[PDB]
């Protein structure tokens, strides 16, 4: 169900347990079911929620992603308000073990904890993806500069500052595709990255010919320009495809 | 790292909530 192996491993068993509890609650089964003392299990949840918000706050302050800074605090409120209902429900159940409003608080609280934790993981994941897209867009912009290269000196400068960006993007895509649960999207990412990687020496070779045809002042210039532009076009189309699949 | 610390914190919330839901659901 979840798009990442990490998100799936964290949320799927707790989501299924809550879905089962919600079903029992709406069927009327929870209402008169004897509930043991929940002071300690709820205290363990409040301690875990406090640590998630504290670690979440450390990310908000040290990050530069303004969407993550904006979207994490409403989710902190959500998990904390959910925790409030669980702490209060445990108290209410000690005074009245048959409390129907307290059982409602247990379900709303558990759902709120899940929903808020899910929001936080999805926000954190979207920010990690935005880091990869930034790297992709930087390469796209750098590829728009290939047509400016017209001398040997330009070619050396250009190639030198292209090689690391490509290596960085390939490493990021390789690590990301291994995290995805959707196998068809993993195939799209790796195949697009294979195309970009293999077209890089094709682009460098076309730029070398372009520089040589320009210097010799021969009839082969238009074909050299067309071969370079077509390679920039294909690489750019593939990087735009990677950005699209990364967001899915 | 900050990523590992955040993920471990979320895992702890899921685990403690799972244990609470299992205790409520208990027949």
């Amino acid at each position: 169900v979840f798009h990442t192996r990490t998100i799936e491993s964290i949320l799927e068993p707790v989501a299924q347990q809550i879905s089962h509890l919600v079903i029992m609650h709406e069927e009327g089964e929870v209402d008169g079911k004897a509930i043991p003392d929940l002071t300690a299990p709820v205290a363990a949840v409040q301690a875990a929620v406090s640590n998630l918000v504290r670690v979440g706050k450390e990310t908000v302050q040290t990050t530069e992603d303004q969407i993550l800074k904006r979207d994490m605090p409403p989710a902190f409120i959500k998990v904390e308000n959910a925790c409030t209902k669980l702490v209060q429900a445990a108290q209410m159940l000690q005074s009245d073990p048959y409390s129907v409003p307290a059982r409602d608080y247990l379900i709303d609280g558990s759902r709120g904890i899940l929903s808020g934790t899910s929001d936080l993981l999805l926000t954190f994941d979207e920010a990690e993806v935005r880091k990869i897209i930034r790297v992709c867009k930087g390469i796209l912009e750098y590829l728009t500069v290939a047509e400016v290269v017209e001398t040997m000196e330009d070619l050396v400068t250009y190639t030198k500052n292209l090689g690391p960006g490509m290596t960085k993007m390939a490493k990021m895509i390789d690590e990301r595709q291994q995290e995805l649960t959707h196998q068809e999207h993993r195939v799209m990412l790796v195949n697009s990255m294979n195309t970009v990687k293999e077209l890089l020496p094709v682009l460098i070779s076309a730029m070398k010919i372009f520089v040589t045809t320009k210097n010799s002042k021969n009839q082969g210039i238009e074909e050299a320009l067309k071969n370079r532009n077509f390679t920039v076009e294909k690489m750019s189309a593939e990087i735009n495809e990677i950005i699209r699949v990364l967001q899915l | 790292t900050a990523k590992r610390q955040f993920v471990q914190s979320a895992k702890e919330v899921a685990n403690s909530t799972a244990n609470l839901v299992k205790t409520i659901k208990a027949l």
